[PDB]
């Protein structure tokens, strides 16, 4: 399903992602659509910073969730 | 007690509905507004908010502190002069009780009673030497500070439980007597067992025996001694033989030392009255002390009050 | 069934009541049942006509039962007279509570509290009370807010503030359901005023008229206008509340109402400040630190009137000692005086703010109508300026001089068009004569070891003269450092018809200067500030007075030939110009355009041929004698 | 108070700022984690710092509590979180909203209140020395905040 | 037919719905009705949520029933 990342620092762009897909995955997958590598990116949702070791589930995250990337 | 302007004019509104309640007991003189406040008993409808009484109170806070100077247990901070332990008459005594035993019903059947701001009255009485008023102030104190532990906050009006001397004065009054006790032959005396006739009194609380430090002045008397000398007598002797700021604690240890002495209904009656006290001692300085604190002071050193308590409520 | 049955209207015919409605105390509970009605609307939108209409049919229905339920101000036993009128005077000195609260004892004042917190709570709610607007128009949404012979504490209650929050949330969602219409009640207001307003200004309004019902009359209505005043700027009028629609509504109702509330507005402003110094003159000095109106819940003290104290401020308690009648009348008449003059002083200063909070861009006829706004407020600052003498008016020349200088600046950096206006109309001339004149009046005082200590503010000759030169000096060094002006773009945006264009702050700044050095001359002509062999000035005025040389001495990059008067209607295209042509019977359309296209010159000859014959002649007629009206002129020396 | 609350994290949730976000702490819908970024053109900007709001039970009728978790430095603002800010202090209406309470507080983050601080050494260190203050604001927000 | 929703947090509110109406629909008409985001909102109904593809009449939900509402996050 898709999902919302506003890029605080820069533009805003739209994802694919499933339940189970980590937030390292999320992170890949943000790298792959701007570049930069998932150790500089911070992820930000519901004013919690998002653990790579985590989960959407674990997070609830939901569709349409609208996430926030500080670079 | 500061009230925003809408909740003074709703107050103000409320009480005007009470009108010939304050009438009934405020038109008319000291004696008559005696034996009619001596006559509320039992309340016929909800918990009156306390502001509509205020009219009352206040008088007899006027009259509380005619009998305070009276005696000179108002203590005054100019001065550094004690208070000496004088006793007092029969008369005034009922005269003061009458307004105090109202003032605890009152309290029992109110709420918004931190509009209460008498405070300072029970401060200066609770010199008294006399055990009886010793026991309506500190009633009357414990049934306060049960809602500054309830609600822990708020504006209160007369924040005694700050102040450290009345801190000190309730530890010393519960403390007096102990809940338990070793007697000489070894077997364990509580003051439950005062009701019972299966145990005899402990001869160490038959006997005065008192000591402060300034060099240590020392205060003895055996029980045929306290028997024969009365309470006031007891009082001015040690009065004579010990520094000012320990005459209180004195106050209390001879009072119960005179009532342990002989087995007469009169010191039957004191003894009541102290454990009374002491009770109400106990609630009340739960209330002004962190548990911690209370343990430390208190329950450490008296370790049977909560089995004394319990025996005593069946 | 209860569609039919009108349960809805049962909902809300109850707190027509007093009783209910002070039962419901008109807070939290009151708000939490005007959600539980907004929720109870949205859960069932069959019922939402139903509440609506139950809404607006209790609206409708208040004013009906207010009712003259008691009185306010009472007559001395001793004299019959509600106000002091000697220094000397003696007190009853009343056990009594020393301020007075009638509001919420009264009927109207309970139930409009919770009626206005239902209302608070409703609009919280954001769903039905949105509706309101229809089929309730504001001109009776406002019978209930401003009721006829409100207390003097009214204008500071909790009903205004949710009347204020209920407001708020309509303009913001109605943005013009009720401006203009709150607009028209504040005049009307102020018209009815026009006896009071109007009175010689050599004598207090209230002590002549003592002992009488008008005291008690216009102590009504200044109650209820001050309660208008506070709404006004409250809710629509303020600097945090100037919109660029807010800013259209205000030209367009000065457009299409004239402008008789500003000289309203000034006439409200001079009489309260004489009424507060007259009256301060014939209490005893207790009374007037007993009855000190400052300590408003919600005031903060800042901006004008200034106050005169007789105590130290900074010590406190000093309320509440000594009280009687006759010092209660006092203090509500105080208090109803201090906050209808900085209501006025408020309003003054977004009058002249206006567009400028936004830089928005405007049209030929916005700017005209801004530019005239200004003009008529500053010739009305200046006659208030002109219109007492300066010799034992102390205190209210004290006020007028801190009104001036909070009115004439932004929260901080002069306001330069409506100071340019200021110079142009004589307001800086106006200014160095009181400066001049302050200064040999400071010459005559005994001492000047006192006025250096001055911890606060007082009563004596001394000290209030030294407040006035100080703050005239200051008011006249802002006006000449660039670094405190608002930097506004140059006279092109007005004219076309002018010799060069020049900065406006930076071309305005040299007549201050010219005028502030000529001043600084003669008195050292006078031997007075130079040449004196002993410390005959306060180290303040000194230091100001240094300020000022200092100033005078920096350069700015301007050259400044000559300044050009300011006019509303001579601003391209002219008013005036398409005004003449319109009487001779040109569209105006056709009269700007043909202005555009020949630079702002008159037509000599019909050879343009757009003038018809009669037209023509009527054109030639009519022009006078003098075309020199017809362009902007230079400003006099 | 919780139609309240649940109204104003609907509203957060479907138009964000995205100059801030916040949401319940442990599902404890009284309990708020917010977090806030740098203003633009400001020493604090590009970090990120956290807050804890904790909403009374008679909410909206009183201001909520709430605290910087994150040290920050401000004139305003006490190293244990504490804030003095108008609306929260005195100038609390229901009206207000959780959202324009914190774009509040970005907006005084980036426009302090020396006349009225609440730590005197950074307002006058602010007062005395504007770029001294922009440098250490800047060097603790690194330090901190990033 | 009408149903009833009970909000945990709150009081009854009725829905004037059919069973061929899809979840989405009384999701959508109870945002309406309180404000709740659809995607906030969880239904529950004889002890099993609620799939917002199904109908009612896929879960058997008849006049009258009555649905609870619970928030997850």
């Amino acid at each position: 399903m898709q999902i919302f990342v506003k890029t605080l620092t820069g533009k805003t762009i739209t994802l694919e992602v499933e339940p189970s897909d980590t937030i390292e995955n999320v992170k890949a997958k943000i790298q792959d659509k701007e570049g930069i590598p998932p150790d500089q990116q911070r992820l930000i949702f519901a004013g919690k910073q998002l653990e790579d070791g985590r989960t959407l589930s674990d997070y609830n995250i939901q569709k349409e969730s609208t996430l926030h990337l500080v670079l | 007690v500061l009230f925003t302007r809408c909740e003074k004019a709703r107050k103000e509104k409320l009480a005007a509905g009470y009108k010939p309640l304050v009438d009934y007991l405020i038109d008319c003189d000291t004696p008559t507004f005696l034996e009619r406040i001596e006559a509320i008993q039992e309340w016929d409808r909800s918990r009156d908010d306390l502001y509509v009484w205020i009219p009352i109170l206040d008088r007899m806070d006027g009259l509380l502190l005619k009998v305070a100077e009276k005696y000179k247990y108002k203590q005054d901070p100019k001065k550094e002069c004690e208070v000496k332990l004088v006793e007092m008459e029969a008369h005034d005594v009922d005269y003061c009780l009458k307004m105090l035993k109202f003032t605890r019903r009152l309290l029992l059947n109110t709420e918004n009673r931190f509009v209460y701001s008498s405070g300072d009255v029970l401060m200066y009485l609770l010199n008294c030497p006399n055990f009886t008023i010793k026991l309506a102030v500190m009633r009357i104190l414990a049934i306060l500070g049960e809602r500054f532990v309830i609600a822990r906050e708020k504006i209160v009006a007369h924040n005694i439980f700050g102040d450290h001397n009345l801190r000190k004065k309730t530890l010393k009054l519960a403390l007096s007597l102990s809940s338990s006790v070793m007697d000489e032959d070894g077997e364990h005396f509580s003051l439950v067992d005062l009701y019972f006739d299966k145990k005899k009194v402990p001869q160490k609380w038959r006997k005065l025996r008192f000591t402060h430090y300034t060099s240590i002045k020392k205060v003895t008397m055996t029980t045929q001694e306290l028997c024969e000398h009365s309470l006031q007598q007891i009082f001015d002797k040690g009065m004579a033989l010990l520094p000012a700021e320990s005459w209180f604690d004195f106050s209390i240890k001879a009072s119960v030392a005179k009532a342990f002495s002989d087995d007469s209904g009169e010191n039957i009656d004191l003894r009541n009255i102290i454990i009374e006290t002491k009770l109400n001692a106990i609630a009340f300085v739960n209330t002004i002390f962190s548990p911690p604190q209370v343990s430390s002071k208190l329950f450490e050193l008296d370790p049977y009050a909560f089995n004394s308590l319990t025996d005593l409520i069946s | 069934q209860v569609k039919e049955k009108g349960l809805i209207n049962n909902l809300f015919d109850f707190l027509l009541d007093a009783d209910h409605a002070r039962i419901l105390t008109g807070g939290d509970r009151s708000t939490e049942y005007g959600t539980d009605i907004d929720e109870l609307a949205r859960h069932y939108p069959d019922l939402k006509a139903n509440i609506v209409e139950a809404l607006c049919n209790v609206i409708r229905k208040m004013p009906s039962t207010f009712r003259n339920e008691r009185e306010f101000l009472f007559t001395s036993p001793k004299d019959q007279k509600y106000f002091f009128h000697r220094k000397n005077e003696e007190i009853l000195t009343d056990k009594e509570e020393h301020e007075p609260a009638y509001w919420e004892l009264l009927d109207k004042g309970t139930m409009l509290d919770t009626f206005t917190s239902v209302l608070f709570g409703m609009s919280l709610g954001n769903g039905s009370f949105s509706q309101v607007p229809q089929h309730l128009e504001a001109r009776d949404f406002l019978a209930i807010i401003f009721m006829e012979n409100p207390p003097y504490e009214y204008f500071t209650s909790v009903a205004i503030s949710n009347v204020t929050e209920v407001l708020q949330y309509l303009d913001e969602k109605y943005e013009d359901y009720a401006f203009m219409d709150v607009m028209k009640v504040l005049n009307d207001q102020l018209e009815n005023l026009n006896d009071f307003l109007n009175s010689p200004n050599d004598r207090s309004f209230f002590l002549e008229r003592d002992g009488e019902n008008s005291v008690r009359s216009c102590h009504s209505k200044l109650c209820r206008l001050a309660a208008i005043l506070n709404i006004v700027t409250n809710v629509y009028i303020d600097l945090t509340t100037l919109s660029c629609k807010r800013i259209m509504q205000i030209y367009s109702y000065f457009d299409k109402r004239g402008f008789s509330l500003i000289k309203n507005l000034k006439l409200l402003f001079q009489k309260c400040a004489l009424e507060e110094m007259y009256i301060r003159q014939h209490m005893p000095d207790s009374v007037i630190t007993e009855t000190m109106p400052l300590p408003i819940v919600d005031v903060s003290g800042d901006g004008p009137p200034l106050q005169i104290y007789i105590d130290d401020p900074k010590k406190g308690d000093q309320k509440g000692k000594i009280t009687s009648v006759k010092t209660r009348n006092t203090l509500q008449m105080r208090t109803i005086l201090y906050t209808l003059q900085s209501n006025t002083a408020i309003l003054f200063r977004c009058f002249l703010r206006l567009s400028h909070s936004r830089n928005m861009d405007l049209e030929h006829k916005d700017l005209t109508t801004e530019v005239h706004i200004f003009e008529n407020v500053v010739e009305n600052v200046i006659e208030m300026l002109k219109a007492t003498e300066l010799e034992g008016h102390l205190p209210y020349i004290l006020v007028l001089l801190n009104f001036n200088t909070f009115v004439f600046t932004i929260p901080e950096i002069l306001q330069t068009i409506p100071a340019y206006i200021f110079y142009q109309k004589g307001g800086y001339l106006l200014y160095l004569h009181i400066i001049r004149d302050l200064f040999t009046r400071m010459t005559k005082i005994k001492d000047l070891s006192s006025l250096d200590n001055i911890n606060y503010i007082d009563e004596s000759n001394g000290i209030l003269t030294l407040s006035c030169l100080i703050n005239a000096l200051t008011f006249y060094n802002k006006s000449m450092q660039t670094e405190t002006m608002e930097n506004v773009q140059s006279i092109g945006k007005y004219y076309v018809s002018i010799d060069d264009d020049y900065n406006i702050m930076k071309a305005l700044t040299v007549p201050i200067k010219v005028m502030a050095l000529a001043m600084i001359l003669d008195l050292d002509k006078s031997d007075s500030l130079f040449k004196t062999q002993s410390r005959n000035v306060p180290y303040s005025v000194f230091k100001q007075l240094l300020s000022m040389l200092k100033n005078i001495f920096t350069n700015v990059n301007i050259y400044t030939k000559e300044l050009y008067e300011l006019h509303w209607d001579l601003i391209f295209p002219p008013i005036k110009k398409i005004s003449l042509f319109e009487q001779v019977g040109i569209p105006g359309d056709v009269a700007a355009n043909y202005l555009t296209d020949t630079g702002d010159d008159l037509p000599a000859d019909n050879s343009i041929g757009l003038f018809s014959p009669e037209q023509w002649e009527k054109y030639k007629k009519l022009i006078g004698e003098d075309k020199s009206i017809y362009y902007p002129q230079p400003m006099q020396a | 108070a919780l139609k309240r609350i649940h109204k104003e994290l609907n509203d957060l949730a479907r138009d964000p700022p995205a100059q801030c976000s916040a949401g319940p702490v442990g599902d404890d819908m009284f309990h708020w984690q917010a977090t806030i970024m740098g203003p633009n053109d400001s020493p604090y900007q590009g970090g990120v710092f956290f807050l804890t709001i904790h909403f009374p039970t008679d909410y909206p009728f009183k201001p909520p509590k709430v605290a910087f978790t994150t040290r920050i430095y401000h004139p305003n603002i006490n190293s244990n979180g504490s804030i003095c800010l108008d609306i929260l202090r005195s100038q609390w209406s229901p009206a207000l909203t959780i959202s324009k309470v914190l774009l509040s507080i970005c907006s005084l983050l980036c426009d302090p209140n020396p006349d009225d601080p609440l730590v005197p050494e950074i307002a006058r260190i602010y007062k005395t020395d504007r770029e001294k203050y922009n440098r250490i604001a800047r060097e603790w927000t690194q330090k901190y905040a990033m």
